[PDB]
């Protein structure tokens, strides 16, 4: 029944802590790691988070009476204390399907992650996971192509794909870029790519680069007999400019373009994902800016949430970290979100940071891309961590080779196939990696030289974000 | 310093910012029209004394520009008395209307003259 | 001269720590709060940050020789230890103008903030400030209108503007939204607005809302004799959808729309900013998701950087926090970025978190919007902190009034003018606030009731981010 | 609980929701304007006291925003008596008009002040 | 015919200062000028779109202002909205917004903008019923010296061909150079259908126009009320006389400044029509008017002995 | 502070000859070869050129008071006589960045070169050079390709 309107403020827990609630299979569920300010009880913290990220505000408003608030309210249905933690809990919040705009990752984030992280009453807040209901999943296109279609278009099967970011990051001219791209590709790499910050600049305007890179990739393809691609970056300042770039790439008949989904944004990214689906272009996604958000364990959004969002918005590849390279990435956590990116069903598994069983109702899988401080000696670990369905990229690891780009590429290609052959023959990549690589140097001068150069280069630091 | 008035300060184009025309002054304007060999014509309007926009507002379109013709343009007139008389006939017939005298130059097909000759009560 | 190519990895400091460098007035300068992993010296940490955010990678690449690396390289030109900090420094990095795409905030962030925050070698990293060179500032449109134009279009002068977010956040129908909007506006508020998560949903589709809200605002305007506006939210999943909304708002002839620049993204936001300039629509910007990024002092990006970026991309209003409300916002830091948002020149001032003197070469100023847990008793502090050029918003503070929306609005409008009159008469808002408010309740039943309801509601917690 | 009135409740922007200004209160607003070194100016309007839309309705376009200037902005004025006197001169000349006092800040080219100083009968 | 204006030269006024005013202040100045009796106000030629005032904001406020002056006076008003821009695209966007506003006239700088863009604008204006006022910024860089360059009469004929409804033609008596005989000559080349060779006026060839419409010459630049009789006599009815400083420099504000110019012009028109000699009787005609027009008297007070008389560089 | 409005004409040099002015790095600078009519002093010639190519006109207008004229005015900051020349000087004029439309050479010429060459008070005038500030340079695309790209 309706009860009168009683103006004034009251605890959020009165309406938003609902420990007896059984979640609907159409609900979007959120796992928040909540660190309350002293004096703020877990129930009120979790309730404040559920309220302000859905239907409520700081004082009682009469308008709730025009609606059915219990039908719409987000609600904290469970709270579990964090082991070894001083005043930190995992509060689970359930959000009704009706609260979200169909197909809009932008709307989903605006609600769940829009204002709650700045609450004075909380010391810190991290969104660890989201259980996206299949009824909401179906409102999205998902990847323009996906793993199966991509291998089919490229006629590539049985091994991880190989890429390479052209270096230096900034400063090269359009013709030099193509020159570098041709040498890399003719050596055995499947792709080369614009570094993420290469958009259009005084030192190299984009159309000139797209043009020279097309000449270069077509030349490497004719020489080797293997389909080649170069991720032409469509990231730009406006949707219009971004589209012009996607359009010129289409005109050139090349197979793949790229976009920075976070710096470019979800709205533009979704627009590009659809265009790519409409025009048969593969979309490689870079995650520039993610660590500003997902690095710390106490505050932010875990990458697995940013990865699920990208799979929804749409992308054929997504940088996923290297585990063993120069940037942070724990193996168990990485293996977990890689499954969330490629598979159709993933069961809850806290040892890998998976708080919710997630189903994708056939949304195509995204190919994880390992890039950043990796080289030939890392090949066995990379092949074993990711398996065939991944793209392994070596920028410095190719353009840093003492003999040039083509031999640098041959080195990486030989190392990978050596690992693929060994694995297929039953060898243990983890135990036998160095031997597999070492054996190959015996017949590949190119690999030997690369091995010579990077033999004792490791990146091993303490991780900031662990399970 | 004066503040230019705002209310009831409607104007009527050429000569409307000068003091009211005297009989002589009005006579001299008619003479001017005829000396230049322009054809005089009278027009009157009682409903819409000023420009407005009821039917369209695209560039250059205004309603209220057309007034109604008194008889016909006085082709071949050389006697200002004829003009002034028609002005009197128009006034007796339309004391409620604004009446203006215009002068056509058929070579250029432009009105080289146009001034308000009579204004109804309260104007 | 050119020196041979020597393959292999070497310290970044060899090329990127440049303590003797005098910054160019065309450089983009960055102030990074760096927390290195144990064993990583400040110089190498600052150099790794400068290198990987500009032209360098992990090993030496021969291609640098095709260019003039010193012309392009970003460089750590100064390092200052953080007082009271254990292993934390402020490393200053200078980036040449040529490294950035003209008019693209997206490109600027992709470089400066793209991959460095995930470096294994760093424990944490925060970008505190950016000195945007006037030669780069001029490549942007900036706000579609700006403070002067906005007051001129609205014919509003001499007091802060008043707004109100319609509540509950989600769940109201289109007709009820308009109903609530009309009651609020007729009471004296200048604006009402879609809550940020109200885009288009099963409970209320956007076009229906735009339509009813236009009927409502035009009715309140005719009744009061004051220009009214309602921020119609154009935030959407794709650029196309976003544009359709901006387009319908234009068709309705309303004065203002809104966008969530971070969840929507810089690419789409810049597209909307231009459209608004082209069609005379005021653009209110909401910052949903910012605290996920800017809350913690050790890691992330300070809001002042996100605020400068928005002024560049374009927006007429930007939520700036309330200082005294429900969400975090220190006064000195807030006063500092408010100046960075509204003024044309701001001198370096570390007491307010301003690390660089910033000039705007007449880029229009953005109106800061205070919203979130504020009510009538906060009016004197709000008027004094922000002054006339701000928009003060009361959602719960209006729809939580015991007599309905119209009286709720009258209460806020009376409180504000009471404070404006007092201030203009020479009274001290800080010392005399409660008295000014109290006096007004003597002649305004509406204010009295509101005062009755929220008399002892404060939000005072320890801040996480301080100077 | 009161119901906010609907009829004859037109407002006039800044200060219009407070009780009527007393001589002193009006004086203090003028002082405030001058102390901040803003240029005072008076504007009056008798025909369209409130915003309307007769000529266009695109975003940001309204008619009624422009009122008419009383004389000129009082550049270099430092005596509030001069302002108040001009307000009296304007009132005697336009007792039928709404009159407001505005204050310009030429550095920002924005009016930092604007309030209604006189309203004609029935307002 | 579109403006329903006959029997006297048209009156204009360039808003000042040239640069620096905001969009709302521009409209404010425009409304005051127009309500006083001027037929037009105009963007100064260098006012295109700038940090201190973006064009759309100006077009919008100026439309509100001109429509207000028109309703108040009962006379059609116009404000030359400048469409001059950096690209054809931008120029067109401005012409397009002016069309949307339903205003009667826009303007373009044919030489700094260029003949290619000018011809594009001339056609658009024909297609959309917009009057095109043409400013000749940069012409003196080309046509000042007698020994080298291109005489303005060539630049004027070119503009009549490309297309323009008004063209700045000099004032003869104002602050910028312009010999009377030479000016009278190209004014005929601009307005008439046939002009016989006449070397005394610098006309080297008989020129026929086969009914190409005539262009209205616009006198603007350092002119004021005392110059009215000479201006009326040099140009006659078919001209536009513009007073920017001569209006915004009036001691009582824009509206009285406009009344002064409007009264001076009609006083001269009435006198001329009555048979008086504008050349001999100019000062008397003006002086008589000050007797009944406080506004004209004040203006006369202010500019009584201001002349611009220097030796011309380009003579016949 | 604001000073009253004083209608009437006065020397341009009163506002536009500013020999002590230090140019801003955002200013557009112009080097004009000025040949004044007899009786017209260099300072007034240079000032007339600075005024009429930027913010001023022939008589005093009240509207200057709505703005900050010193923020916008172009100004003759230096005058050097031409060697071997009879009554000819190089007057340098500085124009604030805000006076120009971004990316429009058309607007730049309309201001600097629009009406000053026809001044009755000058016998002749030549614009010899312009110092285009890098903040204005960046508002232009510049060549579609340029030397390197073309080769
Ligand atoms: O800089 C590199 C790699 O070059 P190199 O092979 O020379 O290290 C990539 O473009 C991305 O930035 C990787 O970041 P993430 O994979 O974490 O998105
Ligand atoms: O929720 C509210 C305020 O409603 P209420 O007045 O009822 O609190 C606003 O829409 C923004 O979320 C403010 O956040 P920020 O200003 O920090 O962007
Ligand atoms: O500057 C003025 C006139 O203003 P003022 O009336 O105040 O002198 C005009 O806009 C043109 O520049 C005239 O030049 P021309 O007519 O030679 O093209």
């Amino acid at each position: 029944a309706s009860v009168g309107f009683k103006a004034g403020v009251k605890d959020y827990k009165l309406t938003y802590y609902t420990p007896e609630y059984e979640t609907l299979d159409t609900d979007i569920l959120a796992a928040f790691r909540v660190s309350p300010q002293p004096g703020v009880p877990p129930e009120e913290a979790g309730a404040a988070v559920a309220a302000e990220s859905s239907t409520g505000t700081w004082t009682t408003v009469w308008t709730d009476g025009l609606t059915n608030l219990d039908r719409y309210k987000g609600r904290c249905y469970h709270i579990e204390p964090v082991a070894g933690e001083e005043n930190q809990y995992i509060c689970y919040v359930a959000y009704p399907l009706d609260l979200f705009e169909e197909g809009s990752v932008t709307n989903m984030f605006t609600s769940i992650v829009g204002n709650v992280f700045g609450f004075k009453a909380l010391r810190a807040l991290r969104l660890e996971d989201l259980r996206i209901p299949v009824a909401y999943v179906k409102t999205f296109q998902g990847p323009p192509h996906g793993i199966q279609v991509e291998r089919d278009k490229l006629n590539k099967y049985g091994r991880p794909l190989l890429g390479c970011t052209i270096k230096p990051k900034l400063g090269l001219s359009a013709k030099n870029y193509g020159r570098a791209v041709y040498e890399c590709l003719r050596g055995g790499l499947d792709f080369t790519k614009d570094d993420e910050n290469v958009n259009s600049q005084p030192f190299m305007r984009w159309r000139d680069r797209f043009l020279f890179c097309a000449e270069a990739l077509y030349k490497a393809q004719a020489e080797t007999g293997e389909i080649k691609g170069h991720y032409l970056n469509a990231t730009a300042g406006t949707c219009e400019d971004m589209m012009k770039r996607a359009v010129f790439a289409r005109e050139l008949g090349v197979p793949i373009v790229m976009h920075d989904y976070l710096t470019g944004g979800f709205t533009a990214n979704t627009t590009l994902s659809h265009y790519c689906r409409d025009n048969g272009l593969l979309l490689h996604i870079h995650r520039a800016m993610h660590a500003v958000i997902d690095r710390q364990k106490n505050h932010g959004m875990h990458f697995r949430v940013l990865a699920k969002a990208l799979r929804l918005s749409g992308g054929d590849h997504i940088h996923s970290g290297t585990v063993v390279g120069k940037l942070e990435g724990e193996r168990d956590i990485t293996l977990g979100f890689v499954d969330l990116l490629r598979d159709d069903y993933t069961e809850k598994d806290r040892s890998r940071g998976i708080y919710f069983t997630q189903s994708w109702v056939s949304t195509p899988g995204v190919l994880p891309v390992a890039s950043g401080g990796i080289h030939v000696w890392h090949m066995p670990a990379l092949t074993e961590i990711f398996g065939d369905d991944s793209v392994l990229q070596f920028g410095g690891g190719t353009l840093g080779h003492p003999w040039g780009n083509a031999p640098g590429a041959v080195a990486n290609r030989v190392a990978l196939e050596a690992c693929v052959q060994a694995r297929n023959e039953g060898r243990d990549l983890a135990r036998e990696g160095n031997t597999i690589i070492r054996e190959a140097t015996k017949w590949s001068p190119e690999l030997a030289a690369a091995c010579e150069v990077w033999k004792e280069i490791k990146f091993e630091f303490p991780a900031m974000d662990t399970v | 310093m004066q503040v230019w008035p705002i209310l009831n300060l409607k104007k009527y184009e050429t000569l409307s910012y000068l003091p009211p025309l005297t009989t002589d002054q009005l006579a001299r304007q008619v003479d001017y029209l005829l000396n230049n060999k322009w054809v005089p014509c009278l027009e009157f309007e009682t409903d819409h004394g000023f420009v407005y926009r009821e039917h369209h507002n695209s560039p250059g379109y205004y309603d209220g520009r057309y007034w109604t013709m008194w008889k016909l343009p006085m082709f071949g007139c050389t006697d200002p008395a004829q003009v002034l008389n028609e002005l009197e006939e128009c006034k007796k017939e339309y004391p409620n209307a604004f009446i203006r005298i215009i002068g056509f130059d058929s070579n250029r097909e432009v009105q080289c003259i146009s001034f308000i000759a009579y204004k109804p009560a309260g104007y």
